[PDB]
């Protein structure tokens, strides 16, 4: 139980062919961070269920990342139903919850998707008797204070699997910064694309993003610890920044000379997010809405968002986290710049290159 | 009533395109000595409409290093272009209406310029400027034979124009050399079997490339009936049909020119050619 | 709520039917299976009467048939042109060499499978496969995507 | 001009399985 | 340039009986008598050009392969004048552990030969490339195999493996299966190079029976 | 025809030659200079008018009233032979018994090394396999196995429709095998009664 | 002026090309390959002399039983073995059944890259026909494993030479109608006349083979300089052109397919009854029934289906008229039951490598010509 | 071996093992063609296409005269 997880069954050196030993459900394993927890543990050579609720097109993507018979692909989940959650978690030592949401529809709201289901989960993860690991994600502005409906809830749901499965693990991540996330990539859709971009107050509330991959290979190293059973870890990146800072960021990297932002005050900003807020039930939830056209994240952008002090970090499990601001990170938004991306000129080092890589390159 | 009779005109330009891009493929293929589509729908029939929607649900891809606009514009200025040309077609009255059918067409080579501007393909922008010197290059020969027809033209009045109710109803038996250069000139204006070296829409993907193959139809089907009202004595589906067969018919038999082989023929074949029968009618018509 | 959920239904049934009908591969001829795919397109079975056009640019390819042995050069190549395909894609990988190495298997040059590479809808068994087994192939790839049910999925969001 | 595509019986009249002759194949020489 | 058409009837024949007695029986001696340094060894064994008959095999040190090739080309008796191939085979007990193998066919007279030069992996050999024009395609080959450096070559790069690869497959020391393998990572969005895992292991069967005489 | 003109030469060094000097005169393959009126005509009536074009129209117009060579799959299928090398299968005598006495020398020939077979006696002292495994994605489909059993085992049966959606699907076991060979038996057999005169 | 020269990326999608124009006349051209590159030297290593025969099927996979004829004659060189008369005529009749297969897909897979698409459909319906002749003796239509040390694999069965009969009594109908599209056609000669040209210096300097160099006015046919199997016996013609161009490589692949079928109804004609195994035991497996009925037998095909034959020690080069020119083997022999090194030598290697001189003062697309009328297939270029 | 296989009841000699293969009808196949088998004057093409060209004149002057 405590390190018999990740040595008792360890055959072969680690690669795609090797055996990790780790039956390990995913739940959520098409979305966002879940595809590259999928792909950090089947490159070691652990079994991986992946239930889905969408299309198998969108799914088809997992298939590639292990060896044959090692992803497991379980389509038509209803995580209103037991029998499904049963059949999913039937051989597995770990299950890892990745089930959220961000928008209210007439069919889920924030209740049934961040309270009754993972209280279910833990309840089912116990009846078993051989789950040894069950890691649970929820957000670092989590609180049962909060006026934000989704943070609220998160922090109930956290409180509920806490008490149903006492060794659960909650991890409560920053914003995740990735090619596919909802961070960047719904920020760089209101710089652009839009006559203009609210910013809520004065935009000095701060933040503390963290890279997709030092999540997935937070996972790992909570798998390897066994003494962060029971805890709860908070994921934030090695730099805190306001949100101000955040779109001068990306307003420089995007290479934009006219600065589209607009400072509001929070009563107007939740006055024009109001009418799309009454009528967000009895409609079946519409595509290329953005989460940030909520009230809810008008609360979440009158607080700070960051690592408590004295809580459990990136160090404890021995990562150093990496930058967001710059390096790979920001590869992703450097590529929706004006024009393109482009090298240069490309003629001040060229000059004592040799004779076909000129001609090569038409320099 | 204007907008009501333009929108029943677009009906079946639409519905026939539809239907000669599949009588294309089985065409094509019966010459070949197979069958083509024939699974989709009964005997074939519904496989243009499943391409539609199939392109319909498909993902618009839009390059983040070209310009947006210039990019969704190219396919839009084509399509515009082959309906207001059918527009001229039908619902015109004008006294120089085969002069207003060549400016409309002259206008034509922008989508395929603004395309190999937008998309930041190498050979895009390699293929387009050939493209454009193709029909460039075919549009003066095309100016010259609509020069030979006009001196024929005279309404009950006695005053010469290009209004198509004032073109005689009998094949013009006289011009048919003629006839045959503007034929060719119609093969290398839509970059058909034997000039389709030439692509510039390969970037595109979903309705944006429905819309450019749409356009194309379009205006295969406007030098049809170009070519059937100063030719054929009249405008008629059984010309427009025959005409479309004519051409599928060409692009099964026939391999294609290479760029300067065509501009070669372009340039010291068609345009002497139609310049001398101007020349020879002028004389004749004194 | 009856009505909506059965118009939803006739919604899926009519975009299967057009995607099904109107696959447009593109080819990756790198070895001996394309041969047998060339003969597949060929008069005697005519791809091109079940919908089938191929198409150079993968801006408007619907599916990709491997169709021959995939190596450790040409791996990059393979993997960025499907990247470039735009969605909904299928992939169909045709003969022992693309599903499994086959016959170089154990070579140091070669990718085992391109399930390794690319994730993979329907694999046809064979050295080559003939091209009628290619046609039960795709056939069985339509039966895939009749069962697909996308807006009833995005009704119940 | 000779026709493709014969017709009915005019070409691989019979199967390969149902051959209207049996076959005796040497495998060795008498000597 | 020969073998240029000239009877226009058909030929029943092949070469004259004077010139292939020549070819087929004293080709070797005339080559050992007529230019002696250059060659060292000489085989004459079971004739490439045909099963009915026999054909020499010259062996040459590396110091006069490009005058005896072009003697063998330009020569009135020897004229060979199409270099097939190129390659190399490696012995590993030897101190010289490679031979590098020429073959050429005569048109003129329907004749073909054999040429070997023997050297170890930090000797070069002369390039023929200005002797012949396929000599550049098949010595890049060679290098890229066997790693048989190839001395006054225009541009001697690998031509068949990988654009990174490093190390010679043909050589006998070489693994079968190799030492790296490719897969997609979904982490860094890159293919990606990775060391070697086998689901299942090659199984080597050692069938050689101990009382076989023919093994040497 | 295959003659050549000055003019009609795909190239530009040929094209330079040709107008410039009359090199192309000594040449037979070239068609020579028209002497007359009526061979003037009849040049130009080749160059203008086409002519060369229409006969290519006329074969392809000919070929669009002709016969069709498609069968419609899969209500018809094409032309094999009891030779045909499709999916493995193993086989029983008509006890029920299997044939398959785990010589190891199906797994022996195998170019591919698509075959592994283990073995122990069975409790009635039979010698019978207890793992025989098919990769049918490493496979080749020689047919070496079905040469090299002494027994009529393991045979390459009639089916080449056999394709599926996941590559597990095309990891055969023993059980599946034997379920192939009791599912095809019939076929086989009647193909083996013809192929037995010649192997 | 001081003009730099353009150069283009021609395809990832096996074939990759660097040029380098001035214009829109090329420079140079430098093929870039390896993309099929598998390694099947070294795995020919370690296979046994009847395990690696059908990696030969998959190198020129156009042209198969020519591809694994060279090896076998190779082998069968060095263990002193004779082939049965009626093996030698089997052999030569699908010898040219597989000619005839590879230059339809060559000239009409030229002809579409040019722009004719109807030869290319009107073609693949008599391939159809000649797989089925493959199908019908060795169950497989491409990759056969039909030609074995010592003759072939099986006898024909009974019906086969009526069939072949049957098909080569319309075949030159067929390349009539094909020829009507294309020989008498301006759009195909300004194509294809004077580009590329080949001298015979040029030719033998770069060590061309096959219908390339007969269309230089070289008079070289392996079948009838240096032949093998009963190809002496065979009554046909070498067609001759001498410009070197497209065209006229063009029309000798036409008249070589007459050729072939001339030496197929000969073959028909003159087929023996006898053996078409040669009878040494310990070479050639036994039959199925003696197999199971004599311990001798039984022994043999117990030990020439583990260990195989050994060949004894020595080196020989055996080639091949290949339909794409000359295809070799040479097989070194320490004396074991497996090859210790084969070298496999391919004219389509030495065909692409002249790209550099024949596309010089050409354009773009002529490019795409020359390489359709070198007839490469990569996988016997990238072993 | 080859007796058990071929031989009938009361053959006398090895010699006597029947053969049936595959064989040519007696007399051999018919003969095939091989080689390749094969318009209007000039002149008469002209002639026809100076008619119809003649006659469109023509009716052009007449229709000219009407107008
Ligand atoms: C022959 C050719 C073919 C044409 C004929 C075909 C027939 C017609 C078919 C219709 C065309 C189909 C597709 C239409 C394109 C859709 C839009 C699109 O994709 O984005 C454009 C897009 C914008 O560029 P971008 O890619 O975003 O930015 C790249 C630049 O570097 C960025 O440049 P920039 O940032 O420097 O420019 C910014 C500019 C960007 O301009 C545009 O957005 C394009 C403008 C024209 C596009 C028209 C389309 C629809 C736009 C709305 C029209 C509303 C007008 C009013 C209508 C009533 C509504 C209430 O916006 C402005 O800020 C404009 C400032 C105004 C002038 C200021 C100077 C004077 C100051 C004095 C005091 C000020 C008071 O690119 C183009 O402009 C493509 C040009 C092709 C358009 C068609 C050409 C012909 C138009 C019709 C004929 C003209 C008749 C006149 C009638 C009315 C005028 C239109
Ligand atoms: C520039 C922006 C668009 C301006 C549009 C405009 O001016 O609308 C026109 C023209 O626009 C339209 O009417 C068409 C609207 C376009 C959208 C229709 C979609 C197809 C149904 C209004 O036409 P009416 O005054 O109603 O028509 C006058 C009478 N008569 C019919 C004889 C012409
Ligand atoms: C339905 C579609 C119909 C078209 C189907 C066929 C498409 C063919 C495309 C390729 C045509 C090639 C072509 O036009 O070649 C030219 C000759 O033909 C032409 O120029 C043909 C057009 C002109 C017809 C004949 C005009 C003169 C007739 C007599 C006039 C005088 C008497 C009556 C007043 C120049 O090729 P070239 O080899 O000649 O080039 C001389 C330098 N190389
Ligand atoms: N920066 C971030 O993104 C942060 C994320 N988190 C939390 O971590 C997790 C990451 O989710 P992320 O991947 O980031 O965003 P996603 O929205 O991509 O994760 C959504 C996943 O949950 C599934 N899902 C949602 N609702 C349901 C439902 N009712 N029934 C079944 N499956 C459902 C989706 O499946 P389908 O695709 O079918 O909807 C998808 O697989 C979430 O819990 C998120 O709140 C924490 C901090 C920040
Ligand atoms: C070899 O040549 C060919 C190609 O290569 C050049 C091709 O690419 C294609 C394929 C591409 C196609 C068919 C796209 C172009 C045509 C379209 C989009 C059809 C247009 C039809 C319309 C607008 C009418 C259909 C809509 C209806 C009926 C409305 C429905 C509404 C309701 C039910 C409410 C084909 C067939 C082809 O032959
Ligand atoms: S699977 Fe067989 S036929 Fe297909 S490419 Fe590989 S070797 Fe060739
Ligand atoms: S058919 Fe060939 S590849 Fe398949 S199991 Fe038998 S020997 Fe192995
Ligand atoms: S199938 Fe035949 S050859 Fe293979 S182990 Fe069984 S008995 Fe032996």
């Amino acid at each position: 139980y405590s390190s018999t997880l990740m040595t008792a069954d360890k055959l072969g050196p680690g690669g795609r062919s090797s055996v990790s030993g780790i039956t390990a459900t995913v739940f959520g394993a098409n979305g966002f961070l879940g595809s590259y927890i999928v792909n950090e543990l089947a490159k070691r050579g652990s079994q991986v269920v992946c239930p889905f609720r969408s299309t198998e097109n969108e799914a088809m993507h997992l298939k590639q990342m292990g060896d044959l018979g090692q992803i497991v692909l379980l389509p038509e989940l209803d995580i209103r139903n037991d029998d499904d959650i049963k059949r999913a978690i039937s051989r597995s030592n770990v299950i890892i919850n990745c089930v959220g949401m961000r928008l209210q529809t007439k069919n889920w709201s924030f209740e049934d998707v961040h309270v009754d289901f993972p209280k279910r989960l833990a309840k089912l993860a116990a009846e078993t008797g051989q789950v040894q690991r069950l890691i649970h994600f929820s957000d670092m502005g989590a609180d049962e204070n909060h006026k934000s409906l989704r943070m609220r809830t998160k922090a109930v749901g956290d409180k509920e699997v806490l008490d149903a499965f006492p060794d659960a693990t909650i991890v409560r991540p920053g914003d995740i910064v990735g090619i596919e996330d909802h961070f960047y990539n719904y920020l760089i859709y209101q710089l652009t694309l839009t006559v203009f971009a609210p910013v809520v107050e004065s935009g000095s509330n701060k933040i503390q993003p963290t890279y997709v991959l030092d999540v997935a290979d937070a996972v790992a190293a909570l798998l390897r610890k066994p003494d962060t059973a029971g805890k709860t870890l908070y994921l934030g990146g090695p730099e805190v920044l306001t949100m101000r800072e955040v779109y001068d960021l990306l307003l420089k990297t995007l290479r934009i000379y006219r600065d589209d932002t607009v400072h509001l005050p929070a009563w107007a900003v939740k006055a024009m997010y109001k009418p799309f807020d009454s009528v967000r039930r009895m409609l079946p939830g519409l595509p290329m809405t953005s989460p940030l056209a909520t009230e809810d994240y008008v609360e979440e952008m009158l607080r700070d968002k960051v690592v408590p002090a004295g809580a459990l970090g990136y160090a404890d499990l021995g990562i150093v986290p990496q930058k967001v601001t710059d390096g790979l990170a920001i590869e992703p938004v450097r590529h929706a710049r004006v024009g393109g991306y482009r090298w240069g000129d490309m003629s001040a080092v060229a000059k004592d290159i040799p004779e076909s890589v000129r001609k090569y390159y038409n320099i | 009533m204007i907008v009501a009779s333009i929108l029943i005109l677009i009906v079946p330009v639409l519905l026939s395109v539809a239907m000669f891009t599949l009588a294309e493929r089985t065409v094509m293929a019966s010459m070949q000595r197979r069958f083509g589509p024939q699974v989709s729908g009964i005997s074939g029939l519904l496989q243009p409409f499943w391409d539609g929607l199939k392109l319909g649900v498909k993902e618009p891809v839009l390059p983040d290093s070209s310009s947006a606009g210039a990019f969704a514009a190219s396919p839009m200025i084509s399509f515009v272009l082959s309906q207001v040309a059918w527009v001229g077609i039908c619902i015109s009255d004008a006294s120089f209406q085969g002069l207003v059918i060549m400016a409309i067409s002259s206008l034509a080579v922008y989508g395929v310029m603004l395309a190999g501007w937008a998309s930041n393909s190498k050979y895009a922008f390699l293929g387009c400027l050939r493209s454009v010197a193709l029909m460039v290059s075919y549009e003066l020969s095309l100016g010259a034979a609509l020069l030979s027809i006009g001196l024929f033209v005279t309404d009950g009045t006695g005053m010469k124009c290009l209004n198509f109710a004032e073109m005689p109803t009998t094949p013009q038996y006289a011009m048919l050399p003629l006839c045959l250069i503007f034929l060719v000139c119609i093969l290398a204006e839509t970059k058909r079997d034997p000039f389709d070296l030439p692509g510039y829409n390969v970037e595109y993907s979903s309705l944006g490339f429905a819309l450019f193959f749409i356009a194309e139809y379009a205006n295969m089907a406007v030098m049809s009936a170009i070519a059937s009202i100063y030719f054929l004595g009249g405008f008629s589906a059984l010309k427009i049909t025959a005409l479309f067969f004519a051409f599928v018919w060409t692009r099964g038999t026939l391999p294609r020119y290479r760029y300067d082989q065509f501009m070669r023929l372009g340039w010291k074949a068609f345009l002497p050619l139609t310049l001398a029968f101007f020349a020879l009618h002028a004389s004749v018509a004194i | 709520a009856k009505g909506l959920e059965f118009v939803v239904s006739k919604v899926d049934n009519v975009v299967n039917w057009a995607r099904a009908g109107s696959i447009w591969p593109m080819t990756f001829g790198l070895a001996c299976c394309a041969v047998e795919m060339m003969h597949a397109g060929a008069s005697r079975y005519d791809l091109d009467r079940y919908g089938i056009i191929f198409r150079p640019s993968p801006r408007q390819s619907d599916a990709m048939i491997v169709a021959g042995t995939l190596t450790n050069k040409m791996a990059p190549a393979l993997r960025k042109v499907y990247d470039q395909m735009p969605e909904p894609k299928w992939v169909v990988s045709m003969g022992s060499c693309a599903n499994g190495g086959g016959y170089y298997h154990y070579s140091y040059a070669v990718v085992r499978g391109c399930d390794r590479v690319v994730p993979v809808d329907v694999y046809v068994p064979g050295c080559p496969p003939t091209a009628e087994g290619l046609l039960y192939g795709l056939l069985q790839l339509q039966k895939k995507i009749y069962r697909s049910k996308t807006t009833q999925i995005w009704y119940k969001k | 001009f000779e026709h493709y595509l014969p017709m009915g019986l005019e070409y691989r009249k019979f199967s390969p399985g149902t051959q209207p002759v049996k076959a005796v194949v040497p495998h060795d020489s008498p000597k | 340039g020969y073998a240029y058409a000239r009877k226009t009837t058909d030929k029943d024949y092949i070469a004259s009986e004077h010139m292939q007695a020549f070819g087929n029986t004293q080709l070797t001696d005339y080559i050992i008598k007529t230019v002696p340094k250059f060659v060292k060894m000489a085989v004459t064994g079971p004739a490439q050009s045909s099963v009915l008959y026999q054909e020499p095999t010259i062996y040459t040190t590396p110091e006069s392969l490009v005058p005896l090739m072009v003697f063998l080309r330009d020569h009135t008796n020897t004229q060979f004048k199409c270099l097939l191939d190129v390659t190399a085979v490696d012995f590993p007990e030897r101190a010289a552990r490679f031979e590098v193998v020429y073959h050429l066919l005569s048109p003129r007279w329907n004749n073909r030969i054999r040429v070997k030069v023997c050297v170890d992996e930090v000797t070069a050999v002369p390039t023929l490339c200005k002797v012949f024009n396929t000599a550049n395609w098949f010595e890049r080959e060679t290098w890229d195999m066997f790693g048989v450096f190839f001395s006054g070559h225009p541009d001697l790069r690998r031509i068949l493996t990988d654009y990174g690869f490093t190390g010679h497959p043909l050589r006998k020391d070489f693994p079968m299966t190799g030492y790296q393998e490719v897969r997609y990572d979904y982490g860094k969005k890159r293919v990606v190079s990775e060391p070697l895992e086998l689901t299942q292991e090659f199984r080597y069967f050692d069938f050689n029976s101990p009382w076989e005489t023919l093994n040497r | 025809g295959t003659e050549r003109r000055p003019g009609e030469s795909g190239a530009w060094k040929q094209i330079e030659r040709q107008r410039y000097a009359s090199d192309w005169e000594n040449d037979p393959t070239f068609k020579r200079t028209p002497k007359n009126l009526a061979e003037v005509l009849d040049d130009s009536a080749s160059m203008l008018l086409l002519t060369d074009v229409w006969r290519g129209m006329a074969y392809t117009l000919g070929a669009f009233f002709d016969k069709k060579v498609t069968i419609m799959y899969p209500f018809e299928k094409g032309q094999l032979s009891p030779r045909f090398r499709g999916e493995h299968a193993l086989r029983r005598y008509p006890t029920g018994e299997e044939r398959c006495i785990a010589c190891k020398l199906c797994e022996a020939i195998c170019p591919a090394q698509a075959i592994t077979i283990e073995a122990e006696e069975r409790e009635d002292g039979s010698r019978r396999t207890t793992r025989y495994d098919i990769d049918m994605t490493k496979c080749i489909y020689c047919g070496f196995c079905q040469e090299a059993c002494p027994v009529d085992a393991i045979v390459e049966g009639p089916n080449f429709e056999f394709s599926t959606e996941t590559r597990e699907e095309l990891l055969y076991d023993k059980q599946k095998l034997l379920e192939n060979g009791d599912k095809w038996e019939t076929e086989i057999a009647t193909n083996l009664r013809t192929e037995s005169l010649y192997r | 002026a001081k003009v730099n020269n353009f150069t283009l990326n021609f395809g990832p999608q096996v074939l990759r090309l660097v040029l380098e124009m001035q214009g829109e006349i090329i420079m140079r051209a430098d093929p870039h390959i390896g993309l099929l590159h598998r390694g099947t030297e070294k795995l020919l290593e370690y296979k046994t002399y009847l395990q690696g025969l059908p990696y030969f099927d998959r190198l020129d996979y156009v042209s198969m039983m020519c591809m694994e004829h060279s090896y076998v004659l190779a082998i069968e060189q060095l263990l002193n073995v004779s082939v049965p008369l009626r093996g030698q005529y089997i052999r030569v009749l699908f010898s040219e059944i597989t000619r005839v297969l590879n230059h339809l897909l060559a000239i009409t897979c030229h002809s579409m890259d040019v722009g004719a698409l109807t030869p290319f459909l009107w073609a693949f319906e008599e391939r159809e026909k000649l797989f089925e002749f493959y199908e019908r003796v060795s169950g497989a239509r491409m990759h056969a494993a039909y030609f074995r040390v010592g003759g072939v694999s099986q006898d024909l069965p009974i019906g086969l030479l009526r069939d072949v009969y049957d098909w080569a009594r319309q075949f030159a109908s067929r390349l009539d109608e094909m020829e009507e599209l294309l020989t008498g056609n301006r759009i195909w000669k300004e194509r294809t006349v004077d580009v590329g040209t080949i001298t015979a210096q040029m030719a033998w300097d770069w060590g061309c083979s096959g219908p390339i160099l007969r269309a230089s006015g070289i008079d070289w046919d392996l079948r009838k300089t240096q032949p093998y199997d009963a190809y002496g016996k065979m009554q046909f013609n070498v067609p001759i052109a001498g410009h070197g161009d497209c065209y006229d490589r063009y029309l000798v692949r036409l008249q070589e397919m007459r050729e072939s079928l001339r030496i197929i109804y000969q073959c028909l004609n003159e087929m023996p009854d006898g053996l078409y195994k040669s009878p040494d035991g310990k070479v050639c497996p036994p039959s199925r029934s003696t197999m199971k009925q004599s311990m001798e037998a039984l022994i043999h095909h117990f030990k020439l289906y583990t260990e195989g034959f050994h060949v004894p020690a020595g080196e020989t080069y055996r080639a091949v008229e290949a339909p794409k020119g000359e295809f070799g083997v040479y097989l070194v022999s320490r004396g074991g039951n497996r090859p210790y090194r084969c070298k496999i030598r391919s004219p389509g290697y030495a065909h692409l490598q002249m790209t550099d001189v024949i596309s010089r003062g050409a354009m773009l697309a002529d490019v795409v010509t020359i390489i359709g009328t070198l007839d490469v297939v990569f996988g016997e270029i990238d072993r | 071996t080859e007796v058990l296989k071929r031989g009938f009841p009361g053959m006398k000699s090895v010699k006597d093992m029947p053969i049936v293969q595959d064989a040519p009808p007696p007399g051999g196949f018919p003969t095939i063609r091989i080689e390749r088998r094969l318009g209007p004057t000039g002149v008469a093409i002209f002639a026809g296409l100076a008619a119809i060209m003649g006659y469109g004149f023509y009716k052009l002057h007449e229709q000219r005269q009407e107008k």
